[PDB]
Parts: structure tokens; sequence; C-alpha cells
């Protein structure tokens, strides 16, 4: 489809030093939770956060899916 | 291929770089120093010699080299 874009780049980092630096970012630990998304009906949002045995709560962090009947 | 791009595209590192390194350039003793760099241009005036009776300001204004020199 004869279209192009200006520029290719995301947030300033060369395509290179895109793959460069995430090399590096895999360099550290991570932690991560995975989500099946089973669909949803309409639209929601989801908010979810991560409890101590204790009991204290942080928000862990949210995604939201598009959706209609 | 040192790019150089426009001011507002500028990444926070890349200004970043750019405080520190102009900051850093004006605490710069040598002759490389900014506020050597500054007198190239104008007064000080350098031009006849570092060190003349007359000095005149390195401007190469009004002339075809102008664009060169800048
Ligand atoms: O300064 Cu001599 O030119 Cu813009």
């Amino acid at each position: 489809f004869g279209y192009i874009y200006d520029t290719l780049e995301f947030a300033g980092w060369s395509i290179r030093g895109i793959d460069h630096i995430v090399r590096n970012r895999q360099e550290h630990s991570r932690v991560f939770a995975g989500f099946l998304l089973e669909g949803f009906g309409t639209s929601a949002t989801v908010d979810f956060q991560v409890c101590r045995t204790a009991g204290d709560c942080e928000d862990a962090g949210y995604f939201t899916v598009l959706g209609g009947e | 291929v040192m790019i150089r791009k426009d001011i507002t595209q500028l990444d926070k590192r890349q200004q970043l770089s750019l405080v520190k390194a102009l900051e850093s350039m004006k605490a710069d003793h040598s002759s490389d120093g900014f506020q050597a760099i500054a007198s190239f241009h104008a007064l000080p005036p350098l031009c006849p010699s570092p060190a003349a009776s007359k000095r005149f300001a390195c401007c190469v204004h009004g002339m075809a080299t102008f664009p060169q020199w800048h």
C-alpha cells in the first residue's frame, strides 16, 4: 500500500539502539504476572494488586480490553 | 554521523547530556573551553593575532565565506 512513515523510531532510540537496549533489559531479574485473556464481554478494564500474606496490598498495574457484544 | 536534531525532538537523556556537557564546558579551563571558544566570534577579539594592539572581531560577516566560517 504505497504509504510510508516519516520516521521509524521509538522514543528516540535507533533501531540498532533498540536492539542493543533490549538485551540490556534482560540483564536484570524481572518478575511478571501472566494473564490469559479468555475474552470479555463488553470492554472492561482490569486492575490487579499483589497482596502480602500480611495483607498489605499494592497496586500492581492495569490493562484493558476492548470489546462489545 | 553525529546527528543534529530539532531541539524539541531531543530526548531527556539527550538533553541531559547537553546540559551537563555545556556546564562542564563552561568550567573547562582549557583554550578549548567555552569562554575561550566564545572569544572566537567576537570580543575579546582574536583575529589579527591573539596578542595584537589593534584587534578586530572574527566576523567574516557580510562575506560569501560567512556560512563556512559559522
Ligand atoms: O553570528 Cu556571526 O552570525 Cu550568527
